[PDB]
């Protein structure tokens, strides 16, 4: 589950950057 | 309306100090027996005891049924009172013991207040929104309201073939849809109240009704459809499984304050008609912590028990069950008391009686059973009416008593025996 | 065939004696029998007690709305002061009733519950010479039931087939008179009463009429 | 507040009043007296709890009012709900849908418990989206995390025919038996005017999406009726099916229970069958019990009877306790002696404590003296009656003059029979 | 392990090769004459030649009638059917008495049927047809065989079937990479599911991702199933199946269910004879044990005339308890053992004797040994002494409660004090009868 949280954090950073 | 044998009995007729009056709410005489009934009626109102049992004993016609009915009247409608004849236990669908247990459970009631609401009106529009919900417009004489409806309810609407202009009663908690008709203007009147009806139903139920509703399933649309079609007899509930689980849920709601238990009475007439295996089940059953108060009535003395074929016992009831029972004796009326009963019955039944007619009718009640003097009133009044009179003159009772015989006189006639 | 099939006639109110909308009590708080095929031991004993949805949480989700998702990517005049008050009033009523009903619809647990019955229920032909359905030879009851024992139960199909030769010849009895169903029942009926019976007969004759097709030769 | 179970005849008996050495106390947890009988009852209770040996049978015999039923309730309260205690009267087997023998068999099997333990992998979460083209994908959510699953045709057919929808809190197991758990609290306001009778709104789960269900539950061996029909749990709510085949009862269910026990998925906990008023059985039922007691996994029988040398039902023969000698040979008999002036007064005191009645010591003396003459069971009823007659008199304690107010209203079997000189 | 019952200690009749008993062979003590007699009837069963023969175990209660009646069952082993019923099981609500008797009669006749079946399974990797020369004019694409390659955990093998299997295979809609089942003689193809090596990793599907089969691609075994004639009868009376709307007698349970001779004999004895004379099945005629036979009705006793005189009957052991006694269902007809003289003319009577004190000490010792009790010789002697005064069964039954007293008292074995104590906590029939005779 914490891996899902980490993965979503990374994805949100990418979306905000683009 | 429709006078009946006991419809003059309006209560036990005690005063605030317990002691019985000579004449009261329909009842006259039976000082000691009415006193005893007054003592047990507060056992009933106490809601504290379980399975307590009373035997109203005495000759036929001595008010024992009348005293049981007087108890039922003394309590009102807020507590159950179940009349059974001991003869009724001989069911052909159900084992005697289970008829008896079902009746034990009819006598425990359960009051429950549901503040509940139903939406009703002429449907002005339906739009389902895979369906997330359905918006439905409902109209009454006090305006229109737009409802959002759970999408599962949207099945019921299509099953009832509701469409705009119909009048429906979609119930809020069940989601149940009933199509009351087509609206008047196109058939049933447009509902004249508010579209969102809300009311506190405080009506009460019983444990047995609950058991029966839990015995068999409903709906399903599968193989169950054919269970909706077979002959539907009654079958025994399971002692240590279902009816106990019912007890658990009822206790859960009592704890929550949603429901209140009202222990009632089971009144068994002609208890001498129970089988011995019924008597013994019964005295294994009214020792349970959940039983009602049971009132037994028997009108025969020392005689042989049913189903033993030789065992003799007082009141036709085994000594085992005659223990663990409180006996109230009822006794034969004096001529004065029978005169008073005849008068009370006459004024209940709508009859006027001349004093000398009443006195000789009571004397008949001394040569013959009281119930027969009470029988003669209406046909005697009918003769008087057909002779244009208002009162029963003695000329009518002392002649109607020739058309109709009583048990003893007709038995003397039968003694020609060919 | 007698068109003199009788039809009983009654009053409207007779056919409407046992109905009442807002004087009857809700028995849905007591029906244990309706849970057994449909509700779980785990659901009532474990899930609902933890995830009970308090009045609070549903009043909370009645706050500002939730935002939309984004799944596409892959990388591996004025207003009446009383009107708004009334709207607030009935919104509060609405939410308190969601609470009331969502609590009342999950208040009692099954007598057994679906997994208990699943554990207890054995494969369907419990004590027969013929085995239950087997997924394959990988599992034990494939290697316990002989086909020669299966050939001897003669399901009703072969009963019809092997009797067909004498069904064709020896079935000739008819009742000397025949009438439509036991009666029709005319009145000024409740409007819902007729749709429901017609729907029930649709629901029956749609399912097991193909199953009556095998009996057609006898009928 | 008054609840379903209120003050009945044996309500005060909260257990069997014994030491750890099984020695009975003079007065203890509800029960009073019957030292010999209660020690014997304790011994058979101990062999119930050990559970090692099968079909043991005990007859509690003695006069009406000794405490046979009281001792049975003491045994039943001493024993926890874990061990099945089945109480019937001998009259309950005289069925119309069954014979005497089949009903007696069903009672026997109702007295054997089976603790299921079941252990299943589960997927649980709020459905975020469903897609279907046949094949599609399903998006499940728990408050911790979200995932896609790909759907095969059987799963798709049990999404559509279940009418699962976005927001439904759904639950799926290996070898799927998908059940709808709840409704999302976001797709809400549906009860702005109505909800479906089955619909619930409680919130989506937390933690991992895949979890393990442990479920433990005591069925009775009578779960045989769960496999006697096509849909069969119903018959546990209406007694329904009557003579289910012995060819499935005694081999299939027992064999599969043994297999469960050996795998460790179940365990039999043998209990008690208490037949009260057992003299009501017919020689057919008694001669059935003969062989039933010999069987591999019978419960322990307890029987109670108050009969002397009497006729056996279904016969013209007479025997002790009204039950056949070939069955008494199979029983251990516990006799119960009546109470003296010391124990009658004490059980009346216990009953006053239970019914919450306060009595003068004079009133206790009078009530005991009355009970020792007519009947024990009658003095117990006068307690409540005097409480009520004193409650209307604006009193607070039952008094000697009040016992007499009751003693003339409600007359015993003795005086009641003595007043049948009228012969209507 | 399982719980100890009344007869858990008897393990056989206890007979040596000459058919005698030494004194206490295999859990039974004494009764040498009776054990020899039913030693003969054990071999009467094993020879499979006779039908409807009947033996009546007659003696006082507690003299081992039931014990050695089921010691016969131990001698026969689990192979043959031994069907116990008590004389009270015949009275039924659903079905007539004599029909219960017939059901039990051919519930005691077994039929063990042997049949090899042979199977192919595995992940199917190759599925290619084999074209051949045109059988007739020039259509082309003449399939003569079809090659199919199956993988298991043992190895991968390719197999040729004839084209009918190609059709069935396609109609079963199997694909390359799933796991099938082929039944060689019958010719069926069954799809048992896509192979788990193509795992359910994010597939939620309920269709079994079945694991790759273990063992050889081809496997055969002789299935050996034993059924009673009654199982065949019942399965023919109320059959299963998801068709034929009569089979949807599914809400209903099954009263009225008295089976019919047309079926019983006309349709079901022929198939058993066929399987037997074909080399597929062996008849295993067993035993019907009826204890408390005295409980049967006169109608039942007269039906047993016909039933015992049949060629298609088991051998029947009756056990009876009563003296000269009124036959049930008669108006005061008295006859021995409660059984009509007419039926007693048809049974060989084995008499069971009433035990000596020595034999009772032995039985008490064996019962203590079986229940797991340790008992001192003094307590054993006292149990024997109080058991000479009353019935053996009471003497035996005192063991476990006395052992519980011993355990409570911290002792490892029954000291004489504990049997003394229990013998005053509990009464026997005779003592209780005296109490009842004294008090009213
Ligand atoms: N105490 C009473 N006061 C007035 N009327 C009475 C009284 N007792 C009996 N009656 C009348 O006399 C009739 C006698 O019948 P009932 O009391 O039913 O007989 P039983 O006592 O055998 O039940 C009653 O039906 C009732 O109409
Ligand atoms: N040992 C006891 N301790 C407490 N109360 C008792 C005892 N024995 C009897 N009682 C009371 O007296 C009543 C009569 O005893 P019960 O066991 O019902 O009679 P029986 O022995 O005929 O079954 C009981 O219902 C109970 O209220
Ligand atoms: N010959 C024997 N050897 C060993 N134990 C015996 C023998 N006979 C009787 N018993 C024991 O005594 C009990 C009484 O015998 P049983 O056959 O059950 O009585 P009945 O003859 O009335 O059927 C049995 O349950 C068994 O435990």
């Amino acid at each position: 589950a914490r891996a899902f949280k980490i993965i979503r954090e990374a994805y949100k950073k990418y979306i905000t950057a683009h | 309306q429709r006078i009946a044998s006991h419809s003059h009995v309006k209560g036990l007729g005690l005063d605030e100090s317990g002691l019985a009056k000579q004449a009261a709410s329909g009842l006259v005489g039976q000082e000691n027996a009415r006193e005893a009934c007054g003592v047990i009626v507060e056992l009933i109102k106490s809601k504290k005891m379980a399975g307590r049992a009373v035997l109203l004993a005495g000759p036929p016609g001595t008010g024992k049924t009348a005293l049981a009915l007087a108890i039922a009247q003394e309590l009102g409608s807020k507590v159950p009172f179940c009349p059974m004849v001991g003869s009724e236990v001989y069911s052909t669908e159900i084992k005697k013991t289970e008829v008896l247990m079902e009746n034990f459970r009819r006598a425990i009631g359960l009051r429950i207040k549901e503040t509940k609401e139903v939406y009703e009106g002429e449907v002005t529009e339906l739009t389902p929104c895979t369906i997330s919900h359905v918006i439905i417009g409902l109209k009454t004489a006090k305006g229109t309201k737009q409802l959002k409806l759970d999408p599962s309810i949207f099945e019921s609407l299509q099953k009832e073939r509701v469409e705009a202009g119909d009048v429906i009663y979609i119930e809020a908690n069940s989601g149940a849809v009933k199509r009351q008709g087509r609206c008047d203007t196109y058939y049933v009147p447009l509902p004249k109240g508010d579209v969102h009806k809300k009311k506190e139903i405080i009506q009460d139920v019983t444990l047995h009704d609950l058991d029966v509703a839990n015995a068999r399933p409903q709906g399903g649309q599968d193989i169950l459809s054919m269970m909706g079609q077979l002959m539907k007899p009654k079958k025994t509930e399971i002692t240590d499984k279902l009816r106990g689980e019912i007890n658990k849920v009822v206790n859960k709601y009592i704890d929550q304050g949603i429901a209140e238990l009202v222990p009632g009475v089971l009144f068994v007439d002609e208890v001498h008609m129970l089988d011995i295996e019924c008597f013994t089940y019964l005295h294994r059953a009214l020792e349970s912590s959940i039983a009602p108060i049971v009132i037994f009535a028997s009108n025969r003395g020392n005689c042989v028990i049913r189903g033993t074929e030789d065992i003799t016992s007082p009141h036709g009831i085994p000594l085992d069950l005659l223990d663990r029972v409180m006996i109230i004796r009822t006794m034969l009326y004096t001529p004065q008391e029978m005169k008073q009963i005849i008068k009370i019955r006459a004024q209940t039944e709508g009859i006027n009686i001349s004093e000398e007619a009443l006195n000789h009718l009571g004397e008949i009640g001394t040569k013959t059973t009281l119930r027969y003097s009470v029988q003669l009133l209406t046909p005697a009044n009918l003769l008087a009416k057909i002779n244009g009179k208002d009162s029963i003159e003695k000329e009518h009772v002392e002649e109607i008593s020739e058309l109709f015989y009583d048990a003893k006189s007709s038995a003397k006639i039968l003694a020609d025996q060919q | 065939i007698t068109p003199g099939i009788c039809f009983s006639t009654a009053s409207l109110v007779l056919r409407a004696t046992d109905v009442h909308p807002l004087q009857r009590i809700d028995m849905g708080r007591f029906d244990l029998i309706g849970l057994e095929g449909r509700v779980s031991r785990y659901e009532a004993d474990t899930f609902l007690p933890r995830h009970r949805l308090s009045r609070r949480v549903l009043l909370e989700v009645a706050t500002a709305p939730d935002p939309p998702p984004r799944p596409k990517p892959v990388k591996m005049p004025f207003y009446l002061d009383s009107l708004e008050e009334k709207r607030k009033r009935q919104r509060s009523e609405r939410l308190e009733r969601i609470f009331q009903l969502s609590e009342a619809h999950g208040a009692l647990a099954p007598v057994y519950g679906t997994e208990v019955l699943d554990f207890c229920t054995l494969p369907q032909p419990v004590a027969s010479p013929i085995g239950p359905r087997s997924p394959g030879p990988s599992h034990p009851t494939f290697w316990t039931y002989t086909e020669a024992a299966h050939r001897a139960v003669l399901f009703p199909q072969q009963r019809l087939d092997q009797l067909s030769e004498i069904i064709e010849r020896f079935i000739f009895v008819m009742p000397p008179v025949e009438a439509p169903p036991p009666s029709l029942h005319a009145c000024h009926p409740p409007p819902w009463l007729a749709p429901r019976q017609a729907a029930f007969q649709e629901q029956l004759a749609s399912e097991l009429w193909p199953r009556a097709r095998p009996l057609h030769r006898i009928v | 507040v008054t609840r379903i179970e209120r003050i009945g005849a044996h309500s005060h008996i909260r257990g069997l009043g014994l030491d750890d050495a099984l020695e009975p106390r003079q007065a203890s947890q509800g029960m009073v007296g019957q030292l010999a009988a209660r020690r014997a009852a304790g011994v058979v209770l101990e062999m119930i709890r050990e559970g090692k040996i099968a079909g043991r049978a005990v007859l509690i015999a003695g006069q009406p009012g000794t405490g046979k039923t009281a001792i049975a309730m003491g045994m039943a309260q001493a024993l926890g709900p874990d061990t099945p205690f089945t109480a019937i009267a001998g009259s309950e087997i005289f069925s119309l849908e069954m014979s005497k023998t089949e009903a007696l068999t069903q009672a026997f099997r109702r007295s054997i418990g089976v603790r299921i333990k079941e252990e299943t992998e589960i997927i649980e979460g709020e459905v975020v989206e469903i897609q279907i083209d046949k094949v599609g994908k399903l998006t499940l959510k728990t408050t911790e995390m979200e995932t896609i699953y790909d759907l095969g045709t059987k799963m798709i057919e049990s999404l559509t025919k279940d009418k699962v929808q976005a927001g439904d809190v759904i639950t799926i197991d290996k070898a799927t038996g998908k059940i709808s758990k709840l409704g999302r609290s976001f797709t809400r306001a549906r009860d702005y005017d109505a909800m479906g009778s089955q619909t619930k709104f409680v919130q989506c789960p937390d933690g991992e999406l895949q979890k393990r269900k442990e479920v433990v539950h005591t069925v009775s061996l009578h779960e045989i009726d769960v496999i006697n029909s096509r849909t069969q749990g119903f018959l546990a709510l209406f007694s329904g099916d009557t003579g289910e085949i012995k060819s499935e009862v005694r081999e299939q269910i027992n064999a599969k229970v043994a297999e469960w026990r050996e795998e460790g998925k179940a365990e039999i906990i043998p209990g008690v069958l208490f037949i009260d008023e057992v003299h009501m059985l017919d020689i057919e039922s008694f001669s059935f019990l003969n062989r039933a007691l010999e069987s591999d996994m019978a419960p322990v029988l307890i029987m109670a009877t108050n009969r002397g040398i009497t006729r056996i039902r279904g016969t013209s023969y007479q025997s002790p306790h009204g039950i056949p000698i070939d069955l008494l040979d199979r029983l251990l008999i516990v006799s119960t002696t009546p109470y003296s002036e010391k124990d009658t007064k004490q059980i009346l005191r216990i009953r006053c404590e239970e019914e919450d009645v306060e009595m003068s010591e004079d009133a206790y003396t009078v009530l005991t003296r009355i009970g020792l003459e007519t009947s024990l069971r009658y003095a117990i009823q006068l307690i409540t009656a005097a409480s009520l007659v004193c409650r209307k008199r604006k009193g607070t304690e039952v008094q000697v003059d009040d016992i007499k107010r009751v003693y003339s209203l409600f007359l015993d079997e003795s005086r009641s029979t003595q007043y049948m000189k009228e012969y209507q």
